[PDB]
């Protein structure tokens, strides 16, 4: 990201600690679903409690 | 009635004050009698829907 | 007028002589007037009976205030002609980059007045804004390029005596917007170039106006907030006794009073017919 | 007489019954006073009489 100090602009780089972090149009919200779906079939949970 | 509603118009309601003048303008057309309250933007497009 | 509970004829008429004298008190605040606050019967009335006598006070002067609000129509016109001859200095000068020049220029030509109160103060600001940019430029100097900044309101090449002696007239305009004293005319034209004398002339004024509106506004604020919380006070006691004088009373009260109209109306209510609730209030 | 508009009040506006009079009703009592000062308006008798019903309902209201 560009940003403001002290009257300057500057630049600012920070991780996406976590996957989520990533935007909707390059990992949607459906994507994330159907990843979640894998995940609990993997720990055979597919048919949820 | 005709024109537009000036601000000097519009009169307001006395709940529970006596209040004879207004009731005997119940018919009238142009003092428009109204409450002191303002609604919302909110609740004016839910009175809307 | 004003119906106190409880007060002395000589309190009562102190206090009206006072709300009529407004105008030539400096310093013109109620809170820089504790001498009037206890007059409503601090410690020597009841609870109920203090509170209505000091929503009265209070509700009174900002009617007085409300009255008084001053009218700048001189003012404005001199800073209509003002802005005219800074524009009309404006497009003489030769400045090294003239489009931005213009587009100060036209900014400031279009700058006119709307007739109410609240807007002109405002387009004031964008006025001095540009006229600053302008008088900077003339003079070659700095100014700020940070995005998100703006030049501040500031004389250009005033000498250090006259800053100071415009902002004391300002701060005293601060405390008694009644008192209009636009007298700041002393700029004498061996230095500067007649652009930057322009420029300060239209920036005094300008300054002028948004002070005296700011103060009227803080003040109309106040009255405001401190009418609202009399009232809400006075609802919850009277509240508790459940009689057709404290009933009325609450209905009277009951009436939002965020507008100098509804504090009018909610006034000449509790005026005209005081004669039914008065006995809520014990006078001991 | 103040005796004589009030009694022109209760009586030719409010058409009040001689059950109920200013003296015996209270809330009555209090608002003659107000609706005496109003000389007009007395041709149309429904804005009073409405009056004095939404007075007496203030004055009932438990709340």
């Amino acid at each position: 990201t560009h940003c403001q100090e002290n009257s300057e602009t500057v630049a600012l780089c920070t991780p996406r600690i976590v996957i989520g972090n990533l935007p909707d149009g390059l990992a949607p919200g459906p994507f994330h679903e159907l990843r979640t779906w894998e995940i609990m079939e993997h720990m055979r949970l597919r048919p949820p409690p | 009635d005709r024109q537009p509603l000036n601000p000097a118009n519009i009169e307001a309601r006395h709940h529970g004050v006596s209040d004879v003048p207004r009731l005997g303008a119940m018919d009238a057309d142009e003092p428009l009698f109204v409450d002191d309250y303002r609604a919302t933007d909110d609740e004016w497009t839910l009175q809307k829907v | 007028s004003l119906q106190f509970i409880g007060l002395q004829r000589r309190d009562v008429v102190a206090l009206v002589n006072f709300l009529r004298h407004l105008t030539q008190k400096p310093d013109v605040d109620l809170e820089a007037h504790p001498k009037i606050l206890k007059k409503c019967g601090e410690k020597r009335l009841h609870r109920r009976t203090v509170l209505f006598n000091e929503l009265m006070l209070w509700l009174g002067y900002y009617r007085e205030l409300r009255f008084h609000n001053p009218d700048l129509s001189s003012v404005l016109e001199e800073f209509e002609v003002r802005c005219v001859a800074v524009a009309r200095r404006g497009y003489t000068y030769p400045f090294g980059d003239r489009g931005k020049a213009r587009d100060h220029l036209a900014v400031l030509d279009r700058t006119e007045f709307d007739t109410d109160v609240r807007h002109d103060a405002e387009i004031v600001e964008r006025a001095l804004v540009s006229a600053v940019i302008l008088a900077k430029m003339s003079v070659r100097e700095t100014l700020v390029t940070a995005i998100g900044q703006t030049e501040p309101i500031a004389f250009v090449h005033l000498k250090d005596t006259e800053v100071q002696r415009i902002e004391e007239n300002l701060e005293g305009v601060r405390r008694n917007m009644f008192c209009v004293k636009p007298l700041d005319l002393n700029l004498d034209r061996h230095a500067n170039t007649a652009l930057v004398n322009a420029v300060n002339k239209l920036v005094y004024t300008g300054r002028l106006i948004m002070n005296v509106r700011r103060s009227w506004e803080e003040l109309e604020r106040k009255c405001l907030a401190r009418i609202q919380e009399r009232c809400k006070l006075l609802v919850k006691e009277l509240r508790m006794c459940l009689s057709f004088d404290s009933n009325y009373c609450r209905n009277i009260l009951k009436h939002a009073v965020e507008n100098g109209d509804s504090a009018d109306t909610l006034l000449e209510l509790l005026i005209e017919d005081f004669d039914i609730y008065v006995d809520s209030f014990p006078q001991s | 007489k103040r005796d004589e508009k009030h009694r022109h009040v209760v009586n030719v506006v409010l058409e009040l019954p001689t059950e109920i009079s200013e003296a015996t009703h209270p809330v009555l009592a209090t608002m003659l006073s107000k609706y005496t000062r109003m000389s007009s308006l007395f041709n149309d008798k429904c804005a009073f009489k409405l009056d004095l019903l939404r007075m007496v309902a203030v004055s009932r209201t438990r709340r």
